[PDB]
């Protein structure tokens, strides 16, 4: 299996999370909306980033590694819809979504200069952003988490199971940097590629489905 | 849960096999060294890959 | 379900481990073929692995 | 790590258990004694088969592959205690415990016997093992759980949780007698023995562990 057919894989599994989420808002009121219209963003965006690495433009040459410009992209542009989805859950106000986007994009921006960086320094940045990621699973499982112990029981669940998600899942991005090209290029590029289309996939397209399943059964009852 | 778990179930043979191919392309090549480079990046990438589908099951299947 | 989860991620890399040492044992020989065949059963082994860290974590954090 | 320094490790854990399951056991009465001293035969027994292995007996060469007796023996003996102590709990008769132990045997007599013979017949003898595997299996899921649902939500709770441990892993075990030596040898021996040395201890050790855990709170409460 090649590269690019690994990418078309994660723009394909993209694509059908994109189209689903889009279809299961058609049946969606004023306050559901920007919920679906999120994860159509989440997944679109995705979808497009890994049409542009299969179609072989991003593939960045490091030293003697490749570093995929359009995976740093595609994370900088979607992991703060992401945090913006779970916001709407927790029902932040304006100042604690700037916190927690801005711990956000701290990481992304970190982690996306770190690769770019061919000499040792680059642990450095790798470093500030692993700081910055500490600080967001905080703010995850702590003040966003009271926010959200204050809203309905189906929208507390909600959160709860996405927060789960999300902390335990996004923790295994920072090994696979480390581990990685970027890294100590330990894993093949293949593997690296492998592993963050089911990651990205489950992050994105399942995280989605896990809020819409829950979406259907708040409205039906 | 079900739909979950042959999700897991199948993605982890499917990416056995991406590993396995890697490590017999590595054989083809008669580099014993070669091999063990594929072979290492095979046992790291499954070693995560059980993280990320016990992550994803606690996640689903917990509270 | 916190033993459970670290005995389970220690248990992996315990075994990864094991898969290591055989596919560095197989290396040392330089024979491709030998690291290929510990290879061979190092994805196997982990696979299976999973099945059965799936299993247990299914088995005790179900109903 | 030889197969040895495996085989030890087994023994120690089994030990571990068997201890575990002792002292547990000092607190029971005359209705929880028989699961108690059940549990510490069950593991006993295995650790004492691992150190007869560790010792470097019973490895018997069949054609070119090593099988080693006191694995099968030890089945034949504990697995039978495993499905008696479900069996308890399922609140069976005697003459359902025949059916089950039954089967059971059947299982371990084929696929030790398999293991023994060097010939392609030895896959008939797994395939008279699997069969009855599977009708184990209807036992457990079918018949025996209807048993159960009719005793108390503690002790039917127990039952499914065992049950689905059992069912799920044990299922486990006949890939491996067919990846492993006795089968097609993609598994190196060494392999083996830790697959089925983790195996055993969930198997065993789990099981018993998980059922102090239901027993400390079933008496407190
Ligand atoms: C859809 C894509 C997702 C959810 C991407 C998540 C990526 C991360 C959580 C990355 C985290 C990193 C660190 C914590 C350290 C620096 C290296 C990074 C950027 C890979
Ligand atoms: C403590 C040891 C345990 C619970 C052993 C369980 C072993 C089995 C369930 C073996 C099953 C087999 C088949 C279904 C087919 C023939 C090969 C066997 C004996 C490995
Ligand atoms: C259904 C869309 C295809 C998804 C394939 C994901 C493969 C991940 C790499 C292992
Ligand atoms: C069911 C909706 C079909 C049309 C959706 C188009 C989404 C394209 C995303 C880019
Ligand atoms: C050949 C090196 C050039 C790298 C250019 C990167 C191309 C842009 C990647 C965009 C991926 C994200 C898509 C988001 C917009 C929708
Ligand atoms: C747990 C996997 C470790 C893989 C090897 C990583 C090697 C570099 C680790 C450095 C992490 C902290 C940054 C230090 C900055 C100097
Ligand atoms: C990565 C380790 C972090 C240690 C802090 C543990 C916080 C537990 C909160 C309950
Ligand atoms: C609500 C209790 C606060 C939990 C803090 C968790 C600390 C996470 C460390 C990373
Ligand atoms: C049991 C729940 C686990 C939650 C993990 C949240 C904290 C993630 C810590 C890892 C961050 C990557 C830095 C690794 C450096 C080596
Ligand atoms: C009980 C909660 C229900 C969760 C269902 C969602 C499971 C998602 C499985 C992962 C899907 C990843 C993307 C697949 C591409 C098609
Ligand atoms: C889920 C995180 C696992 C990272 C790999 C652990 C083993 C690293 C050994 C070097
Ligand atoms: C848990 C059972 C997994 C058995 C191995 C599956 C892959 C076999 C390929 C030959
Ligand atoms: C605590 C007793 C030691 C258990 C070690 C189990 C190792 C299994 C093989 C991998
Ligand atoms: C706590 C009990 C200590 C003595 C138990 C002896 C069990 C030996 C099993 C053989
Ligand atoms: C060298 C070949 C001889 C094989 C003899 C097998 C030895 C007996 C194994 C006993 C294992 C089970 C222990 C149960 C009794 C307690
Ligand atoms: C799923 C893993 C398969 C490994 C290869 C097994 C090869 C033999 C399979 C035979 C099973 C049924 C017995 C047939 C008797 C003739
Ligand atoms: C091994 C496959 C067996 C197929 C039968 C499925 C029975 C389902 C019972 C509900
Ligand atoms: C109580 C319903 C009966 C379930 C039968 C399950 C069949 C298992 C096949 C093996
Ligand atoms: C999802 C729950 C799985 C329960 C499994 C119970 C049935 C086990 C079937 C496997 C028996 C081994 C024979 C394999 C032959 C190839
Ligand atoms: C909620 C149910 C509680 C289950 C606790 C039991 C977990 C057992 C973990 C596996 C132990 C295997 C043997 C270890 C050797 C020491
Ligand atoms: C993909 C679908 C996710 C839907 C999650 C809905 C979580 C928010 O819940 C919505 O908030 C509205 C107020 O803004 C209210 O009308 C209701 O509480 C609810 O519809
Ligand atoms: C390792 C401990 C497992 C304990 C499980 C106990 C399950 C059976 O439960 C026991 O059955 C007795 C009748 O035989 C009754 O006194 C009670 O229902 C109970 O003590």
């Amino acid at each position: 299996v090649g590269l690019t057919t690994l990418f078309w894989l994660g723009a394909i599994g993209m694509l059908v999370g994109t189209l689903a989420f889009a279809w299961a808002g058609r049946d969606a009121g004023s306050g559901e909306r920007r919920y679906y219209v999120t994860l159509v963003g989440i997944s679109g965006i995705a979808a497009v980033a890994y049409v542009v690495m299969a179609l072989g433009v991003g593939w960045v040459p490091v030293a003697e590694r490749t570093v995929f410009a359009p995976r740093y992209i595609d994370w900088i542009l979607t992991t703060p819809l992401i945090v913006y989805f779970l916001g709407l859950l927790a029902g932040l106000d304006s100042r604690e979504f700037g916190i927690v986007i801005t711990l956000n994009t701290v990481v992304m921006l970190a982690g996306f200069a770190g690769a770019m960086v061919p000499g040792i320094e680059r642990y450095a940045l790798f470093g500030m952003g692993a700081v910055a990621f500490l600080g967001l699973v905080y703010y995850l499982v702590g003040p966003m988490t009271e926010s959200a112990s204050q809203r309905s029981s189906g929208i507390k669940s909600l959160y709860v199971r996405l927060r789960n998600l999300t902390v335990i899942l996004w923790a295994i991005y920072p090994f696979i940097w480390l581990l990685g090209p970027p890294g100590v290029a330990l894993l093949t590029p293949t593997v690296d590629v492998a592993l963050i289309v089911y990651l990205d996939l489950v992050t994105k397209v399942g995280f989605g489905f896990i809020a819409l399943d829950a979406a259907a059964t708040l409205r039906a009852e | 849960m079900g739909a979950v778990f042959i999700f897991v179930g199948a993605l982890t043979v499917l990416f056995g096999a991406i590993a396995y191919g890697e490590v017999t392309a590595a054989a083809a090549t008669g580099d014993a060294a070669a091999v063990q480079e594929a072979a290492v990046s095979a046992i790291l990438g499954l070693i995560i890959l059980l993280g990320i589908n016990l992550g994803l099951v606690a996640a689903t299947l917990g509270g």
